[PDB]
């Protein structure tokens, strides 16, 4: 016996992403993360946990 | 690095002024740079394609205190606040031996 | 300000390392200090009888 | 709008040379207080961070280059260049008010006229930075006496990199360094190295090992030898790094020149003219500090070196033999 996920998990584009992926040719796996780092919390020093 | 054109579908605003007089010269003789043509039966929106950025991975390096190994339980460890004024330390031992 | 805060962090990463590669210096220098005066086993062991 | 104007309140009272230091005897010990860059051992905790070494970092050396403003014509200076190429000002009267001659050594190259094996990679880029070699033999009409007598290596005065030019159709400004590490204008907080083409520059110190003690200096040598090709006068220019010193470097040079000392000296048992005993000359254009790794690069192929950190010093012409 095992347990885990019975569904894969989901990663579609959405509004913020899809801004750059038309104009600007890219896109970022979870852009809303690195919102909260770069224009939220600059110094914020990179743990684990 | 010289800016350049691109196809892609870009949300495009309209101006109340017009800009088509004269504009079928101007393709034979360059009025302008950086143009390119399209005809009817491909002049639209392209596919939108992209790459991406997937994640930044980053070693975190985890200090290890040497009091916090146990390598120290082989040693005596004392603080010792100025030890550049200390020329030579020195132990004393006294055996008396029974007979 | 991201420019700013994205250059705080480099310099105390820089000087965190300045730490903890002086606390393996410890490690180094006590582990140094026992090989120096740790004979192997064929020697001490007919001097331990 | 004044907002604007503030700024310059900020930067220009910010960026001035340190005053000097002086304390009236009726304030007592406080001249002590005032003396902060002496001190260079900052005490450190069990976790230092910014915060506790701010103070530290605020004191910092007292480092301004002294620039060279040159107006040349735009015909000698090529138009587009790597931007941290060496200079010569080549001197002869002053016959017009301000026009000044510059010399890359990718020119100096096209005024020599050596053959094409010394040289094989640079040959084909300074041919196309210029005509066949008389686009710049019209300015100097001396080129054939001034190699003779041997007073080329009198009239040129090292310069240094380059750090701006702004180039216009008939006359191109260019800046130049002197005395150090001269400042980006373009990338801000940046610093302009020197940059020398790979085929020019020889190396000295190069072993197998088969030790030499290190230092904290090593210093690029110009060097220029006049030799004879096709019974026609003509130099050579080349670079030496070393930190050898020079009282070496005057006996390993002579030992890379052997055959060219050779080949020419045998002409003279025939002819014996004083004026065509004069040789080569080397100057000193500066230290490079050391560990700096060259970088290649690559432009148009030209593949060129560069030194970070690179400071100018230039010194005299001393004539090796």
């Amino acid at each position: 016996a095992m347990s885990g996920p019975a569904a894969y998990a989901s990663y579609v584009v959405r509004g913020a992403n899809l801004v750059t992926a038309v104009s600007y040719g890219r896109a970022m796996r979870n852009f809303e993360q690195f919102m909260a780092r770069i224009v939220d919390h600059p110094n914020a020093l990179p743990s684990v946990e | 690095m010289e800016a350049t054109l691109e196809q892609r579908p870009f949300p495009y605003l309209a101006t109340e002024a017009n800009l088509l007089t004269q504009i079928k010269e101007s393709a034979a003789d360059g009025l302008f740079k950086s143009f390119q043509l399209l005809l009817g039966k491909d002049a639209r929106e392209g596919s939108v394609r992209f790459e991406a950025l997937l994640g930044v991975y980053t070693n975190v390096v985890e200090f290890v205190k040497f009091l916090e190994t146990a390598l120290a339980a082989a040693c005596v460890n004392t603080e010792f606040k100025d030890l550049r004024r200390m020329i030579d330390g020195k132990i004393q031992f006294k055996i008396s031996m029974p007979t | 300000f991201t420019e700013y805060a994205g250059a705080i962090k480099t310099i105390t990463s820089a000087l965190q390392f300045g730490m903890d590669a002086l606390e393996r210096g410890l490690v180094d220098t006590v582990l140094a200090v026992k090989l120096r005066h740790a004979p192997p086993v064929f020697i001490l062991k007919t001097l331990g009888d | 709008q004044a907002e604007n104007a503030a700024r310059l309140g900020r930067q220009v009272l910010g960026l001035l040379p340190p005053p000097t230091h002086r304390v009236s005897l009726t304030r007592g010990p406080e001249f002590a207080r005032g003396v902060r860059d002496l001190l260079s051992k900052y005490a450190a905790s069990t976790r230092p961070t910014v915060g506790s070494l701010h103070e530290a970092l605020r004191q910092a050396p007292f480092r301004q280059p002294t620039y060279g403003d040159f107006l040349v014509y735009s015909q000698t200076f090529s138009p587009q260049e790597p931007l941290g190429t060496f200079l010569f000002s080549f001197k002869q009267e002053d016959n017009g008010s301000s026009m000044d001659m510059l010399l890359t050594p990718t020119s100096l190259f096209m005024l020599s006229g050596m053959e094409a094996a010394k040289a094989p990679q640079t040959h084909k880029v300074a041919g196309v930075w210029y005509g066949s070699g008389s686009g710049l033999a019209d300015f100097i009409p001396n080129l054939s006496e001034l190699m003779d007598t041997g007073e080329f290596h009198t009239l040129l005065t090292p310069v240094g990199p380059m750090v701006q030019s702004v180039h216009s159709t008939f006359v191109t400004k260019v800046t130049s360094a002197m005395k150090g590490v001269g400042l980006a204008r373009d990338e801000p907080r940046a610093h302009v190295g020197l940059t020398l083409p790979c085929d020019m520059l020889v190396d000295l110190d190069e072993s197998c090992p088969m030790r030499e003690p290190a230092g904290l200096n090593v210093t690029i040598y110009a060097s220029l030898v006049y030799l004879r090709v096709n019974q026609r006068p003509s130099m050579a220019l080349t670079f030496f790094q070393s930190g050898k010193g020079f009282a070496e470097v005057v006996a390993m040079i002579k030992d890379h020149f052997t055959d060219v000392i050779r080949t020419k000296y045998i002409q003279l048992r025939h002819e014996l003219y004083i004026n065509r005993l004069v040789f080569g000359a080397v100057c000193t254009l500066g230290t490079v500090p050391f560990d700096s790794h060259p970088v290649h690069q690559s432009l148009n192929s030209l593949p060129v070196l560069v030194f970070a950190n690179f400071e100018a010093a230039c010194g005299p012409w001393t004539v090796f033999l």
